[PDB]
RNA sequence: AGCUUUGCGCAGUGGCAGUAUCGUAGCCAAUGAGGUCUAUCCGAGGCGCGAUUAUUGCUAAU
């Protein structure tokens, strides 16, 4: 959590949005104190440096930066969006909301699975990628 | 080994973990048996029948290699034995440790 | 009883808590074991 | 009989040597003091001369009775201290304090073992005036040697300066009163030190590594036992080649204040801090990118192999379809779900059976079948 | 005069393997690398890191 880059005011997204071309832009908006929040920042500690290559990893905390709560619906505790080329990358999930993921989950992997999967769906040049798992429920029984 | 061990009656019938009899037709067969006694249902006298089903705890963890050896020994040549208390005796790896 | 060839007894059958509850982890480790699993396999694993 | 007689010049030289000594705690309060070494040392040697020959004579004795505990107890000494005490009747093995202070506890405990089956019959009373003085002979002269231990220990301080500071006087006296004299052991490959004193301990049904094979003096030094286990016998060959480096130069006595012994423990403690030494910083590469729209290739007779290797073999694509509507009878019950589809199917096919192919052949790598040729 | 042995070069023909080749102004190493059999014997490289389509180029299509 405490050791990703954070920004602070909103300015500073925007630019890191827009100064990268060539990765995705991976942004855990949310509250790092949240027990939520703290539970993926975490995850994205566990693969920043594997990912390198094609994500960078960002924190916002919506309190600090109070611009972008109404247009993107930060009312979740925790949100993660994906940005490629200054173009918000919609990535159908199993949940309802085709827009962020706004849960916090347990899976290195699967993380990376997922940003691998919308960098290779950016390259081409789409904007909404599917993802492989489904959550549409936990696969608990 | 258990070439040899059926070729000479090294194990008794009453030790089956797994015969040519299947578990359920040693079920079968096991429960034959206990009718087949000869008062077996009888209790005019008083008499009376009792059943113990266990199973040795943790027999596996408690068996010492030397003693292995030598009870070994007794039934094969002393170098196979040596070497099947030998592979006995080996590091255990994990992911690890 | 062999030595008279009479019905002389009763064994009733039942399957031990043992083995249903080692079936139903089975079925639950082939359910959990599903991330991308085909249907056919799945459902391979529950007729094997 | 005749072994005890022999051995009566040499109780006459050992009490010789016990004058002497006694005498060097007094003079060191014509005859010079480094000859008090050398004879000691001959003398000691000769004491192990007589004490290997009155073993086997215990041993042709003793047989007797148990002709097993020899395979048992490898040890010479200890073999004497087990047939003083276990005496002809063996039923003295049971919760037994003394036969603990010589046998392990596995060792002890097959030795009982061997003991409950035994062959071997009583001693008469003749066997037992010759067993047991014997045996008391043997522990005199064990007394000998390490009465001389002390006294050769103390004196390789000057006897040997280097080769006494790199491993200590006391395995310093092990290894040069076993090798037969320091100018014996300089004509020793080091190869040759690390085993002096190896004992080829048996193994109580344990793996040869558990019981240290191949394990000398050298091996059980106080300076290569302050390593970790996996460390020791790396250190043990590079402990011994400076022993013997140090060696050498004591055989012909230069650098008597020890400034080649002093350069030979830094070395040492070099390489010991330097294998201690913890892991660097290695980093963590990320993860490829992934791939771009296509990449240009090679291809020639190895991308040929390749294409044959991972080819469809048409036994594998036959068993790929799997005919439709036709039920057939589950084969392999242990694992369901696996049909050979239109391999040896009557629905289609060939008529004559789909042949083997060869390309598709397990095969081993070159480095595992360079072991194969090795162990072989 | 030929015959012939061995090492190192240049090419040629052919076979074989691509879970392997290669680097070492990194470290240690016959003053011993490394040791499972057989150890008073054995006895040459090993380790760590980096490159990699498990050596590397062109030509050739798409």
């Amino acid at each position: 959590s405490y050791m990703l880059p954070h920004l602070h005011n909103g300015w500073q997204v925007d630019q890191a949005i827009l100064s990268e071309e060539d990765r995705v832009v991976v942004i855990r908006f949310g509250h790092d104190w949240d027990p939520t929040c703290m539970k993926m920042d975490e995850v994205l500690y566990s693969i920043a440096e594997k990912v390198k290559n094609f994500a960078v990893i960002y924190l916002v905390d919506i309190t600090e930066v109070p611009d972008f709560n109404k247009m993107y619906e930060l009312y979740d505790p925790c949100t993660v969006m994906f940005f490629f080329r200054n173009k918000h990358i919609m990535i159908d999930l199993g949940t309802g909301n085709n827009n962020k993921i706004n849960w916090a989950m347990e899976d290195k992997q699967e993380m990376v699975d997922i940003i691998e999967t919308v960098y290779r769906g950016a390259r081409k040049g789409r904007g909404l990628v599917v993802s492989p798992k489904d959550y549409s429920t936990k696969y608990r029984y | 080994l258990w070439y040899e061990a059926d070729k000479r009656r090294l194990f008794p019938p009453w030790i089956k973990p797994a015969d040519t009899e299947p578990p359920p037709l040693l079920v079968y067969k096991w429960c034959q048996g206990i009718n087949n006694l000869q008062d077996v249902w009888e209790t005019s006298e008083g008499e009376c029948n009792v059943m113990l089903e266990s199973r040795f705890e943790k027999m596996y963890e408690k068996i010492d290699l030397t003693l292995l050896n030598r009870l070994l020994r007794l039934i094969v040549d002393h170098n196979i034995a040596d070497y099947m208390t030998a592979k006995n005796n080996v590091v255990i790896n994990y992911k690890d440790m | 009883n062999e030595v008279t060839k009479e019905r002389t007894a009763q064994c009733f059958l039942r399957v031990d808590d043992e083995s249903m509850q080692r079936f139903h982890n089975r079925v639950r480790q082939i359910l959990m074991a599903s991330g991308s699993t085909t249907f056919t396999k799945i459902v391979n694993k529950w007729n094997t | 009989a005749k072994l005890w007689d022999s051995k009566m010049f040499a109780e006459i030289m050992m009490k010789i040597e016990e004058y002497i000594s006694k005498q060097a705690k007094a003079s060191e309060v014509a005859a010079p003091e480094y000859r008090v070494i050398v004879d000691a040392n001959n003398l000691t040697v000769e004491i192990e001369n007589e004490l290997n020959i009155i073993h086997k004579f215990i041993r042709d004795k003793y047989s007797k009775r148990f002709p097993e505990l020899e395979s048992l107890v490898p040890n010479a000494l200890d073999y004497i201290r087990t047939v003083k005490e276990l005496g002809n009747s063996l039923d003295k093995c049971k919760n037994n304090e003394n036969l603990q202070q010589i046998l392990t506890n596995a060792t002890i405990m097959v030795v009982s073992v061997t003991a409950s089956t035994t062959q071997g019959q009583q001693l008469s009373e003749e066997e037992l005036e010759r067993l047991e003085e014997a045996c008391d002979m043997a522990l005199e002269l064990n007394a000998s040697k390490h009465r001389i231990y002390e006294y050769v220990e103390s004196r390789m301080s000057f006897i040997a300066p280097n080769l006494s500071i790199i491993i200590g006087a006391s395995t310093a006296a092990k290894i040069m009163g076993v090798a037969g004299g320091l100018t014996n052991l300089s004509k020793m490959p080091a190869c040759n030190i690390m085993l002096l004193g190896a004992q080829r301990k048996t193994l109580s049904g344990f793996s040869s590594t558990s019981v240290l094979p191949h394990t000398g003096y050298i091996y059980h030094s106080d300076i290569v036992q302050s390593l970790p286990p996996d460390l020791r016998r790396k250190a043990a060959r590079l402990v011994a080649a400076k022993c013997t480096l140090a060696a050498r130069v004591d055989s012909f006595h230069e650098s008597t204040e020890g400034k080649v012994g002093y350069e030979l423990k830094d070395e040492i403690e070099r390489k010991f801090d330097k294998w201690q030494e913890p892991p660097p910083v290695k980093q963590v590469k990320p993860l490829p990118a992934p791939l771009d729209g296509q990449r240009k290739k090679r291809g020639g007779r190895r991308y040929r192999k390749m294409k044959e290797r991972l080819g469809l073999t048409e036994i594998r694509k036959q068993a790929n379809r799997m005919s439709f509507g036709e039920i057939e009878e589950d084969a392999y019950q242990e694992d369901l779900g696996f049909s050979l589809g239109h391999l040896g199917k009557s629905g289609s096919g060939r008529v004559r059976q789909t042949q083997v192919n060869e390309a598709t052949k397990a095969r081993i790598s070159k480095t595992l079948q360079r072991t194969l040729q090795k162990q072989s």
